Formats: structure tokens, C-alpha cells, sequence
């Protein structure tokens, strides 16, 4: 017996089913490290992030919501992209849009 | 002595730990209240002493056993965290898993 | 992408088809619904989505939640379901999907720069309870009860005075006025009772138009027929509830005469079972009739080895408290013919109780007598949505309070209470009262962060002077409200009214509108339905008890 | 029928004849009289008299009273009966007999639905204590004197500051604002007394229309002939009372020269023994005047084996303290020379032991002096009327205010003390204020009951935000209520005006109006009284000490 | 006459040319400056000056102080003197000589009947500390800081939730308004910050005119360069501050890409050295521009052994928590490099430490580096004036309250603390609000006298009801003010308005305004100032620790 | 530990009752308040060995005799009560007459 314990049925769960994705490879070309969070507008990363941004517009990280890929100094790995959905109209970040797209 | 409102808080950690040391010394299995305020008051106890924070995040580890507190009280305390003022100053113990 | 169910678990709480064990009870909930987009779950932290241009919005705060819940486990009579709690202007806005419409689908709460965030995630989340019972014996009975999880209080008293140590009444109007101002001080929402023994209609009238919301029968005031009648006569033309604790000694005649006096109007019967006060040995018989609305106080609950004892010199006796009753009400409960809990706060009864007593009979019930009928699924669900009514919508339907509190549902005020799985039903996480923090554990105040030793509960801003007053609610009677009592009076905080006391009945409680065909041996005080002998055993041990309590 | 004497007492208390040992002293009361008709006292309770149609009547509101405090033994300066106590309206409405005229007798204390009750059979009821002497050093001193039994609370001072911490003085109208409006936050009754040293009468004026309701004249500030007079010329034309501590160094004249500044007006004297401050040795010659209403201050009453050790190190002081004067003043008080006791909180005198240091006195006095010339039957009831005038209508004379409180009397606020009789002036059974209880011993919050462990002293209604407002009163001078004071601070609390204080003099004190021709040794500093010598014996033990404190 | 120094200092505390230690630290001062005339002193007591037509004269109120601290030894920003302060209308009056012009000479500070007085020979005095990184997680953080001698807080929050818990942002007009109400009861100076992370000005124009005096742009709701220019755009429009924890992750950019945001506009940057928080891990290189106002949060001050070790756990958390940056922090004080210190309230900081830990990094950096380049004598004067700036006139600088708070000059709120040399930056001996005693050590309240055990801190009459109201003030921003925010809320308290936040810059930092060309090496974390080295050494033991905490 | 108001409360009694230990320890006939601690926080302890009300109404009567307090003690106190938690839940205990 242990207090509150939790009895979760065993599988898993498909995240952001039916919406569009892509890879891209992504370098760090800076000296200090860069962390991304899941839901952040991709295309205004960092700068010294170095990627196709034209490819990243309107896609943010698919990963778990909430968390986040870290990228060293110098380090270059391929990440999976999925689409905005809602309105799809960004505001903030770096300023790039600021409005829907 | 114009005790501050945390030495008057800290009083009642201490005195909550004066109830368990005497339930442990009948021999009887510790609750989740009782736990917390044993292994909090040594941990305070310690920082009086002048011993390193370091050594008290292990030693903190090693107040109680899993035989010597009720069923599913380890899994209720995943840490214990408690602040005392060290040689150098007010700083914070976390004890991860003090019951093992 | 995907992720493993027991990894999700742990990052967002459990989804459709994970099961919690309540505290260290053997009832099991199960997850029946989830409002959630999976992979688009808002989440605080750094790094985390509620961020502006993600999770969070560019709306003004007209368009946006002032808090929201996140990833919140509710637990009500309605449903065990998984989702984001909208609070907005104190009160419940919407149970959904919060989120950022300009980059996030379906969501319906949204979230804007004037909006605060709770973390629920791995939390259970359930309305605040409502305590119809209370002696107002002392002003620190609400702090306790605000901790255990009771957000409003509904009872009698003028202090610890003989009248109000036995009976839950405040009497007269410059009494009612004092305790009405005396009520802008507590943290809960309060509602007042006043004497309703007389048999002269207009003493009656007086009180309610001064400000009660229902009027208590007490057998020390003399619980007569004639008295019965008159206050009965009263509620139903100002809209008002009548509580009674009955004629114990059979003096003015047997249960049936009350019944007959009470003559098929609305009344709530406070602890049917008979321990606390009523015609002996056969009160319980109450039960059985479609206008009374009855509840059981908490000492009885459940049933242990050492109930019998402890209740005979805390109390002829030998006729009030009997082990065939006191075994019967357990089941009672569990079948729904009992409908309510309270507590009968410091006269027979322990404030900051209700609520654990509630789930400690829950858990003795399935112990003893496994899966209702109307159970559905490998889980509890159906017994868990059945007992939390008790203390929950039930109460607030008997006073005519169910538009204000009383469960999770939009326009209602948010009284909500956050509960860590292992700790439900005995030691809140937090507890809100109309949209604020009004009482939480905190750790050492001193320290770098709020978890340090000692962890205790302490005040915190729904709590204090001018915001107390806007988070908490008053209740009046529709014809004080009418008389203006409230600027009279000078009252700070916020107003409400009473309606519908009249016309609801047992049909109406919620998950427990049973009518047995209940009966009562006058010898052996044996309670039988249909027959058949009703009765339990005592409990040696119970769960929510020397795990969790210091003393 | 019949019953016992014995068993009689038992339900409702001793009547006429019977003694009662007040606490574990050697002072015996005797009931005086009993005001009810035997067979017809009401009794509150489950079969009891106090039910509809019964003992309780078809009176509305207007018609019946708020509270009955039922089967009451009174001590007070005009006697010790038996009785039931009416409140109406927060005020004191009769001593008699209560009940329901329909079906009872001589009922002169009408109770409807709209009264509650307080059942005082078994306990000594007396009105609430009257401390003259408070240096306002820190509010936390409010609750301890509450919960001595003090109700009224007299003094000046603007918290733990060098002038208060001396004096009992609140500096200017600035401060006098200031401390008015903290005034509504504490549960007593409060006067504020303003700096009275300065030979510019405007600079007095102008704190007299800002709200104090005395003047202190004390030595540190300079408490010269000229300043003397200016404050009572002053006093005389506002009407409000002077309380002096003369000049101990005998700088600017002897006690004599103090006295010719005075010139004949009315003035109370503090600590008029001398120890706590004064003309050195002789201010208590004070005493022998006409004019002159002097108190004491508690820490030298009463005379016991290690006052002056403890004295000497607490305050030259050879002369201020005197084993001489010390004893003398004990029997000053048993004679009627000395009129009031009061504390001199923290500032040489101990807040919550005006009341207890008082019923010391009368027990050691009774001890070594036998039975008063006054005394009539074998009980001690004339010294205990004699002791218990010293701490409530008495000071209640001398400032002006025994219009409103200071005892038991019909239309007076009703500020009551409920004792038990083994806790007499040690612990209080329920303190009162207003028509409302403030503070009580109150046992465990969650418990079923209110009587189990630990028992403490907790905050009641009466001492919460509004209704703390509605049952204390805050006195101004007849200046400041004219000049709108109230409404331009704001102040919440129930207002009332201070009059008489001129025209009060030593035959005036109730009980307490001896002038005797009393000497002081300017060598020896023997007191004599008529050429005798006045003295008495320090006690190695005392009642209400170490039976009842865990400290 | 004559007198020796010795007893000279005794008598009336030390004169020019004394020196005193301060605490158990190796820091001390001397005394720059006596404003007395030998001889003409002012000192309250028996037989002492001030006295009727001696030290106190014949003036009307309004000719006269309120209070006077007498013989006190300022240490402030401008200097360490010894003088007289009076205190009128709740405000700094003068500093200069008290007493009476009639008899006295040079007398700037006249003593009236209206005056009431504080003994300050031998004691300390200094302006009431202004911590601006509060999180309101709890009311009971208020007296804890206040305790400690901080008189005014700054922050955010709403309570114990997720969203305070993290950042310092009391969310929309909602909570706003709610904890503006609720501040009237806390007993401390009280100014909230929203949440500014949004790009959408007008969602941002909606707080600052529901009440805000700055905007918290905080990592955990999105630090982006939109975010960031969109508060600093509306702060320069509506005259409020921006506080910044920067984006750690470098998600948005780098630390130059945030600087390039910020755009030379002014801003409160918390926590520079990083480990609270910011762009790992040069943060710090921003206390090189001139817009920049630099703070630290406490847990980082000093370095010490046991530091890095609780830090790592208490928090990728190796790129936050760096040595190098943490022992540079220290040496960047002591240069003026850094401008404030702050706690950042259990969210990595301590809240009743603030003036504690400042202290000890200027004794461990005297230890370490000697004098200062701009000390003068054999003294730590200067150290002293540069250290006592950074928790009281910069803060208030920043944040535009400074007409108001932040230092004894006059005209501003007589917000004071007096400190016994032995106690210093640790427990004080009264902490003055307003002009009223707030807080204060008090002993026994049943006792003779105010000093015997136990002595603890306890709320005094400044700190309640309506006492309270009139000693605090609620800042409000110029908008919120103009719509009638107060009378809206119906606010109680005092209200003061912020201005001039947009036009400090680090030049106008009282001795702190060093622009260092500092680097951070992005591989070792080394901090450099013109290529040179910037470290120092951690403290085995540190004063103001073990030798005065029971805990 | 989350402690609840009632259960801080309790920690008031059991030290009380520390102080009335060492007192009788002494030597000393105890007081009032001293009598009512003791016994009191006797039983608490009962019930958190698990002993049942009607074996601590019993053994409740002999913690103290006559001859341990002072005069008028016993006819001052005609009953103690407390409640702990029981393995069982919350119990009130009554003890008539505790001293003789
Ligand atoms: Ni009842
Ligand atoms: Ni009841
Ligand atoms: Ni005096
Ligand atoms: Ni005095
Ligand atoms: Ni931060
Ligand atoms: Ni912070």
C-alpha cells in the first residue's frame, strides 16, 4: 500500500497527431549553449543557431509539451518540426511576424 | 534574546522532534509528521555543530530506516529541506530520500 | 512524437484509464475523461508553454482568465474527469482546454498576459466543502474547518454561551446583527440560523427579516408540535430552510407525531440517526419520507471499536446511543438513504472532520460490502461521486444555496480545494475562496524557498482585511436583503440570498435520493428495509488517521 | 415539594445563609438575599424550564430580553445576592427574576425567542475591573488585563518609547489621533490621558479637544508647583481628571508645597504610598485630604518577604523605597484610606494582577486584623464589598465615567466577569463586553466537545472586527465629542463622554472615604494614624499564587 | 564643568572622533560630526532636562515636534553623525539640536508639551530598508522583513502559486486590485510590479492603470526581445520600472541580443551575477552600461564554503551556478560596480536577510581588500556609506519612490530604525513607521517592567487598524492615481505616487555608479575588469551568524 | 509535516506536560495546571500506542495520587479530557475523578 499511488495502464500516447512536420538539421555555431523550449517559434531562434529558417516559419519543436533540446557549442543534430495550429499568427519572440503566417 | 519570527518558528520544529524522539525511543514505527520533524531537527542540530553542508545531505540519509516508520511513509517524503544558521550563515539542506 | 504512458503520467498527471488510490484508503478512481489535445498541454516553467506567443496571448484581460488550473484531476459529483480549471472575476469560468488560440487548437480558456497560473498537474481538484451544522461556539472553529477543506459554514450561535453550546442558534436581532458583522472577520462564506422555537409566528419573522437563512428547531427550546408547526409555517412563506434536532424524550408525543406536526413540508433532520438528539430510538425512520432532507453528524462515522465508549460519556444515555443505530447509518449512507454529513461542531461533533469522516465510511463500505450496484468499470467511481455530494451540492441544495457553491460548475463561485493524491481528504495542498489563496502550507518564511521546515498552515492574501471580504459571501434571507440589512449593518463583504428552500426533497439530492422502507424494533432497536436486518462492523483500525496526524 | 439545602445548591447555586470560600483564600461571602421564588428558577437544557410556552414566552424582540445570565451569585458594592441578570441593547436591563409571565411568577425579566442564555448557576458574577493606571508600553497588555477581568483601560503612552515607558502620557493631539484610532482594535473600554506638565494652559487645551480625557502630571517631565496648577486650572474648566506623580527629589518643595499648588481642586494621586513614585517619605499623607482620590499601584500590595529585595534592584532609592510605608499602605487600604488599586503597567506594576493583588490584600488583612467594625454576621461580605469598590465603581468615579461602566447597575454597559468560585480573581469563566463574550478558556477546536485539552484563553466574537466595534466604548472629553473628533478620525467604535471629575471628592468613594490624620516620620518614616503606629507583617505565603499559575 | 570622554560617551553616547564597532564584524566607524553644544544635551528622565520650562517649552503643537530621538548617531548615505532628530506629521522634521529656545542655545528642534520622546544615546539610527525582489508567496513575509529593519517592499505575486512562486508578477487588474486591497493590512510600505512579458502594449497600459508602479519581465512567461521592447515602450510612456531576469536558456539570443533590445533604455536588472537567473552565463557584463541599475539577490552574499554546494541542489544548473561569477559578485560590490541588494523572497533569497548579508560581504571584503581607494581616516566610513546606499537610497532611486523613502532627510517618511552597536544589521531595538513604533523587542507583558524574559518581536500600535493606515503608504503609478484607483478600491492607506523611473541611470547610484569594461570567458566563467582577474576567497565562519540566532 | 491547527495546539499541551515531568521529578507537589498537563498528555501517548478508550478512562486515575499535588488540587479537577488519534480515528477520553 502506498498513499495516492498511481495504477497507469501501460502504452503510450501519439503527441500532435494529424498535423504537418519536417527535420531539419540545426548547428549551434555559437561558443555558448542554446536551449529550445517545445512551443517556441523555431524560425526566430537564436541567431547562431544555423538552419533553413525559411523551412522553420510557422513550426515550433515535437516534442512533449513543456519540454525542451539543448544545443552545446558547436553541436549539430537533427530535430523534428510541427505546424502552428489556432490562427496561426505569431506575435512576439524576435519580432519577425507579428501577425498571422 | 529578542527572538525573530523564524527562531519562533523554528521552535516548533524542534519541539514537534521532542514528540518523536520519545515515540522512537517506545519502539513504535514513526508516522509522516514525526519523520519530517526527527530527521529536520537533526539536520538543525547539526548545522549548530559546524559540520559542512555537504555532510549533512548524506548523513540526513541515515536517521531513519524504512523498518523504523509506518507503511508508505518513505514514499510520502521523496526529500526533507530545512535551513539553520551554519558558521557561515543561513543555508539550505535538502536530504534526497531520507528513507531508505 | 510519442511518449510512454507512465512518462506522461509523471509530466502531466494521469489520463483516460490510469487509476489513484485515494490517500491510504482502498478506494480507487479511475480517469473517465480528458479535455486535452495530447502534445499540446500547457505547462509553467522556464522553457516551459506558458510564455508570451505561446501559450499565452496578446488578448486584453477583459478576453482572458485572471487564474488558471493546469492539468487539474476533478473530482465531483458529476465526474472524475482531467482538465484546465478557468477562474475569472472569482468565479468559475470554464472546465477546458487553456491555452493560445493564435498558435494552440481548442482551446476554450484562454490565457493572456493578466492571467495567473496553479500548477494541478498530478493534483486532484474538488469544490470546497459546506459545514451545515456549526455551533458558533468559537471564531477559531473556521480556520479549522478552512483547513480541512470546508469553505462555507452554515450554523448558529453567539459564542461559548449554554444556549449555543447546546443548539445551533443565534438569537434574536441584535444577536444576528452582531454575528453578521462578526462574519466580515472569518475566511469562509456564512449563512446564520436563528431560534425557531416559538409558537408565535411574528418572533419568527423578526429573526429572518434581521438576517438568518433558516431557523433551528431544538429539543432544549422545546421541539413541541406547536413550535414544530409554527416554523414550518414561517419558512414557507420567506423562502428559508428549518433544521431540527427533535423531541428525544417523547414528551409532547412519539416520532410519528413530529412527523405528522411536520406535515409533508421541507425540513432537514440533523444527525437522523439519533446519537446527537432525536426521538429515541426511531428518528432514523426519518429517512424514509420524500420531504425531509437528512444528514448524520460526524462522531458516529463510521462505526469502530471504540465509538460505544467514548459516546456514552460524552452524552436515558443507553437510549440515545445504541450500536444497532449507530452500525445502520454507515450502510445508510451507502445506499444513499442518508444523504448529507456535518460535523455539530463542538456538541457532539468535530469541525475539522467532515470531510475525512466521509471517506473513512466510504472506504469501511467497500471493505465491507464491495461495489454498489450502480458501479460501472473496475474502479469506485460511482461510491466516490455518491459520498463527495454529501458534503458538497447536497448541503448547499438543503439551504438554498446551490447557485453560489457547492460544486465545480460555471458562474459558481471558485471555492475550490487542491489535493496531492497521497494527502486527499486529510491535509490540503491549497484552498481557494473566490478566486484567491486563502490558507495553504508554507515552510519557513526565512528561507530561500516556501518548502523548508516546519511546513504548517498559515493566512495567506484571500485571507486578509478588504480582500477577505471580496472573496467570501454573506448569505441573507431574500427579506433582509429586501430591508436593506446589509448597508445597515455597515456589512463588507459580498452579499447573497437563499432561494429554492422550499421546494426541494429527497428526490433532489444528488446520487442519493433513496426512500427505504425503513423500520426500528422499539425493544431491540434493530433497523430493518424490507425486512431485512441492516447493520456493519467496527472498525479497528482506519485509513486517514495515525499516518498523517502528529497527535 | 421539598428538597434539600444541600442538593438545592448543587442545581442552582447557594441561596440565603449559605457561605462561599472566594478561591482558596480565608474571605467567606454569605448570599444576602435570593430574589426567586423557589420552585420557579429557570434552568436551561434538554426537559428544562427554559422551552417554548415554558419558561420562554411569545414576546417579540422589543418586548424581551437579548440575555439572561441565569441563577447568578453577585458581589458587588451594594451586596451579594442571588439573582438572574437581564442585558438588552448591550446594556444592563434588570436584576430579577426571569422567566415567562404567561405561566410564571414575579417575572421581571421577560425571555422570548429572541433571548439567549448564559447559565450562571454555581458561579459569582461581578461587573469588569477598571485599571486607572495604564502606560500604553504595547497593545498585547490589552488582552492580559481582559483576561484578568479588567474591561476599562485608563492610561496614555504611544508604544515602547522612553516618555511612556516613565510616563502615562500621549504627547500632543497627533498622537492622541493616532492612538484613538488604534483604540478600535482592542476588546477593553479606553480613556487616554495627555502630558498635563506645562505652565502654557493652550498647549493643555488643545490635547483636551484632541480627544484625552485626563492630564498626567509626572515628574520626569517636571512635575513643578507651577505646572500643577495649570493643568487643574484646565481640568476645572473642561471637566476632565488629573492623575499626579509628584516631585520625589523634593526640588522645587516637599509634599506640603505640592499640596498648596493643588489648592484644594480635585486630583488623583497615583501610587500615593510613594515606592512607584512621589514626595520622599511623606506623599502619602495625601491621604488625610478632602480632595484627594488615592490609588495604589499593585507591586507593593501586599506586603510580603521578598518585596523589598525585588523593589530595591527594580527602581535615592533607600528613601523611595520604604519597608515602613510599604506596610502601612496594606492596612490604608483595609481602613478605607486608599480608594483604588490599579497596575502602573510595565512600569512598575504588573497588568494582569490588579484584581488578584486586591483579594490578597483583603485575605492577609482579615488574617492579621480580624473582622472589620463594619461587619456585621460571621462572614468577611462588608470587606469584600470594601475591596472589590476599589478596582470598579470607584475608578469609574474618579474619571468621570461611572455613568457608563464600573458595576452592576441598571442602564450601565454590560462589561461582566463570570467566575467560578475556586478560580475567583485568579481565571475567569467567560469575560463580557458590550452584551457579547470577548474572551473565554476554550479547549480543543476539533474536539466533540469544548471542554477537552488544552484549555487556554482564545478570542470570542466580541473581540472581532465590527462586533468588537459595537460592544467597546472609546471616552473623549466633552470637547473633543463637540469638535467632531470621532467623525474626523474616523473612529468606528461607540463613543462616550467623560463627566463629573471635578466635582468628585474622598467622600464620594464608595466604601473608601476614611480621612484619617496620618503622620509620616521624616527620620524613621513611621506612618502613624492618630499618634499610633499603622503597620503590619510581610507574608512568606499567599492565596491565588502558586496553586493556580504552571509559571 | 569638564568631563572625560569616557563618561562622557556613557552619558550621551560617543562624539567626534570615537569610534564604534559595528556587531561582531570588523567594520568600524567614527563619528564625523556632533551638532550638540557641550553641555545643553537634551535627556529625558528624573531630575533630567527634558522638563517644564527646561528642555521643554511653552509652544503649541504646531510649534513643536511630535518626537524626538535624542543623542542619536546617524549612519547614512551623506554621513555618520551624531544629532537630534525631529519628527512632525509622521515625517523627517530636522537634524539638529532639540530642546527648548527659552533657555537653551542653537536650538533647531523645539520640545513642546505635544512631544513625546526616544532615547537614542548610544544607539544607531538609520533610514528604514527598501527591498525591491519581493514575491508576495506569503503575508507573513512582511513582518519577517520588517523585523529584520526593512520598512518598504517591492514585488509581485498573489499568493502561494506557481506563477509567484517563480516570478515577481502580480497578474492583471483582477490580482491587482485584490492585493492592493489586501496591503492595507500589512505594516510596511508596499509598492506591486505586473507582469510585463507580453507583446501587446495595451494588455500591458491595463495594469499600470489598475495600479502597478513597474512591469517584471520574467524567463519563465517568455524574456523575448518583442516581449522586452514592448514594456520598455510602455515604461517610458507612463513613467514605472522594468525589472529583467533575462533569458537563461539563450533561446531568444545572447546576452548582447538582449542588451540590443533593451536599447539604451532604462532598466532594474535582478540578480546580475546570473544565479538567480539570466543569460548563462555573462549576464553579469550589463553593470557595464549606463542604463543599467544592478542588483544581487542575498543568497549569493557572501561567498562562503558551503555555498555552491546548496546552491547546485536548491536550483544545465552548472552553466547557472558558477564559482567565478559568485566570488567576482562580492568584489563587484565593493567596487560600486553592483548598485542594490535585494533578497528575491523564497525564490532563491531570503527575506529577512537582506541588511544582514550586505553587511557581511563588506566585513569579508575589508578582510580581503583593505580600504578603499576614496576612504579617508582610520576608519571604514566610506565602505559604510556606499555599503548602507545599497538597501536604501538606490533602491528607492530606481523604482521612483525616493521623494518619499530611501534615507533621513527631511520631508520625507519617518520610516527609522535604532539599533544598539552590538546588534547592528541584526536585531533592532524599534523600528519606526511613519512616526510610530511598529515593531519592537518587548519582554513579560504581565510584568513590572518591559525587559524581563522572554523577549521576542511583537507588533506595537503602528501596526494596527486604523493607527496602521495613517503610517504606511500604498504606491500607486501617476495613472492609477489620476483614475481614481484609491477611491475605486476604497484603499485606507496613505498614498504615494512613483515618478522619475525612466530618467536614473547608474551615475545617479549613491556611491555605486562604477561602469567597470568587464568580460566573462564563455569557457571558464572567469570575470575580468580591464584584463585583470576579478575573484575573491569563500568564508569558513562569518559575524552576524551563530553568536545572536537560536536557530 | 502540514500541520494543522489542532495538531500545533496539542504541541502547547505536551509541553506543558514536559514541564509538570520534570517538576514531579523534583520532588514537587504539583499544581492545578501542572495535573491537568500531566494526565492529559499521558493519554495522548495511550492513544498513540493504540490502547482503547476504556483502558486509558481506567489507568488515567492512577498518574497522580493526593500525595503528589498540593491541597484543594483533586476537588479542582472533577474530570479530565482529551482527544488523540486513535488507530481508529479521533477519541475523546474521559478521566473521572483522575486524583484520589
Ligand atoms: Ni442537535
Ligand atoms: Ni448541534
Ligand atoms: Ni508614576
Ligand atoms: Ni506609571
Ligand atoms: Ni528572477
Ligand atoms: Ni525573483
Amino acid at each position: 500500500m502506498i498513499p495516492g499511488e498511481y495504477h497507469v495502464k501501460p502504452g503510450q500516447i501519439a503527441l500532435n497527431t494529424g498535423r504537418a512536420t519536417c527535420r531539419v538539421v540545426v548547428e549551434n555555431h555559437g561558443d555558448r549553449p542554446i536551449q529550445v523550449g517545445s512551443h517556441y517559434h523555431f524560425a526566430e531562434v537564436n541567431p547562431a543557431l544555423k538552419f533553413d529558417r525559411q523551412q522553420a516559419a510557422g513550426y515550433r519543436l515535437n516534442i512533449p509539451a513543456g519540454t525542451a533540446v539543448r544545443f552545446e557549442p558547436g553541436q549539430k543534430r537533427e530535430v523534428e518540426l510541427v505546424a502552428f495550429a489556432g490562427h496561426r499568427a505569431v506575435f512576439g519572440f524576435r519580432g519577425e511576424v507579428m501577425g498571422p503566417l | 534574546m529578542e527572538l525573530t519570527p523564524r527562531e519562533k518558528d523554528k521552535l516548533l520544529l524542534f519541539t514537534a522532534a521532542l514528540v518523536a524522539e520519545r515515540r522512537l525511543a517506545r519502539g513504535l514505527k514513526l508516522n509522516y509528521p514525526e519523520s519530517v520533524a526527527l530527521i529536520s531537527a537533526f539536520i538543525m542540530e547539526g548545522a549548530r555543530d559546524g559540520k559542512s553542508v555537504a555532510s549533512l545531505m548524506e548523513e540526513g540519509r541515515h536517521v531513519l530506516t524504512r523498518e523504523q516508520v509506518m507503511e508508505g511513509v518513505p514514499e510520502m517524503i521523496p526529500d526533507i529541506q530545512v535551513e539553520a544558521t551554519f558558521p557561515d550563515g543561513s543555508k539550505l539542506v535538502t536530504v534526497h530520500n531520507p528513507i531508505i | 512524437s510519442n511518449i510512454s504512458r507512465q512518462a506522461y503520467a509523471d509530466m502531466f498527471g494521469p489520463t483516460v484509464g490510469d487509476k489513484v488510490r485515494l490517500a491510504d484508503t482502498e478506494l480507487w478512481i479511475e480517469v473517465e475523461d480528458d479535455l486535452t489535445t495530447y502534445g499540446e498541454e500547457v505547462k509553467f516553467g522556464g522553457g516551459k508553454v506558458i510564455r508570451d506567443g505561446m501559450g499565452q496571448g496578446q488578448m486584453l484581460a477583459a478576453d482572458c482568465v485572471d487564474l488558471v488550473l493546469t492539468n487539474a484531476l476533478i473530482v465531483d459529483h458529476w465526474g472524475i474527469v482531467k482538465a484546465d480549471i478557468g477562474v475569472k472575476d472569482g468565479r468559475i469560468f470554464a472546465i477546458g482546454k487553456a491555452g493560445n488560440p493564435d498558435i494552440q487548437p481548442n482551446v476554450t480558456i484562454p490565457i493572456g498576459a493578466a492571467t495567473e497560473v496553479i500548477a494541478a498537474e498530478g493534483k486532484i481538484v474538488t469544490a470546497g466543502g459546506i459545514d451545515t451544522h456549526i455551533h458558533w461556539i468559537c471564531p477559531q472553529q473556521a480556520e479549522e474547518a478552512l483547513v480541512s477543506g470546508v469553505t462555507t459554514m452554515v450554523g448558529g450561535g453567539t459564542g461559548p454561551a449554554a444556549g449555543t453550546h447546546a443548539t445551533t442558534c443565534t438569537p434574536g436581532p441584535w444577536y444576528i446583527s452582531r454575528m453578521l458583522q462578526a462574519a466580515d472577520s472569518l475566511p469562509v462564506n456564512i449563512g446564520l440560523l436563528g431560534k425557531g422555537n416559538v409558537s408565535q409566528p411574528d418572533a419568527l419573522r423578526e429573526q429572518v427579516a434581521a438576517g438568518v437563512i433558516g431557523l433551528k428547531i431544538h429539543e432544549d427550546w422545546g421541539a413541541t408540535p406547536a413550535a414544530i408547526d409554527c416554523a414550518l409555517t414561517v419558512a414557507d412563506e420567506m423562502d428559508i430552510q428549518v433544521a431540527l434536532h427533535s423531541d428525544t424524550l417523547n414528551e409532547s408525543g412519539f416520532v410519528e407525531d413530529t412527523l405528522a406536526a411536520i406535515g409533508g413540508r421541507t425540513i432537514h433532520t440533523f444527525h437522523t440517526e439519533g446519537a446527537g438528539g432525536g426521538h429515541a430510538p426511531d428518528i432514523i425512520t426519518a429517512c424514509a419520507h420524500p420531504n425531509i432532507l437528512p444528514s448524520s453528524t460526524n462522531p458516529t462515522l463510521p462505526y469502530t471499536l471504540n465509538t460505544i465508549d467514548e459516546h456514552l460519556d460524552m452524552l436515558f444515555a443507553e437510549s440515545r446511543i445504541r450500536r444497532e443505530t449507530i452500525a445502520a447509518e454507515d450502510v445508510l449512507h451507502d445506499l444513499g438513504a442518508f444523504s448529507l454529513t456535518s460535523s455539530d461542531s463542538q456538541a457532539m461533533g468535530r469541525v475539522g472532520e467532515v470531510i475525512l469522516r466521509t471517506w473513512q465510511v466510504a472506504h469501511r463500505m467497500k471493505v465491507q460490502r464491495g461495489a454498489l450496484a450502480e458501479e460501472t468499470g473496475d474502479n469506485d467511481n460511482f461510491r466516490v461521486k455518491r459520498y463527495i455530494a454529501k458534503y458538497t451540492i447536497n448541503p448547499a441544495l438543503t439551504h438554498g444555496i446551490a447557485h453560489e457553491v457547492g460544486s465545480i460548475e460555471v458562474g459558481k463561485l471558485a471555492d475550490l480545494v487542491v489535493w496531492s493524491p497521497a494527502f486527499f481528504g486529510v491535509k490540503p495542498a491549497t484552498v481557494i475562496k473566490g478566486g484567491m489563496i486563502a490558507i495553504a502550507p508554507m515552510g519557513d518564511i526565512n528561507a530561500s524557498i516556501p518548502t523548508p521546515q516546519p511546513v504548517h498552515y498559515r493566512p495567506m492574501f484571500g485571507a486578509l482585511g478588504s480582500a477577505r471580504h471580496h472573496c467570501r459571501l454573506t448569505f441573507l434571507s431574500q427579506a433582509a436583503a429586501a430591508n436593506g440589512v446589509a448597508e445597515r449593518l455597515n456589512l463588507r463583504s459580498a452579499i447573497a440570498v437563499v432561494k429554492g428552500c422550499r421546494t426541494v426533497q429527497k428526490a433532489d439530492m444528488v446520487h442519493n435520493s433513496l426512500q427505504p422502507n425503513i423500520t426500528v424494533d422499539a425493544q431491540t432497536y434493530e433497523v430493518r428495509v424490507d425486512g431485512e436486518l441492516i447493520t456493519s462492523e467496527p472498525a479497528d483500525v482506519l485509513p486517514m488517521a495515525q499516518r498523517y496526524f502528529l497527535f
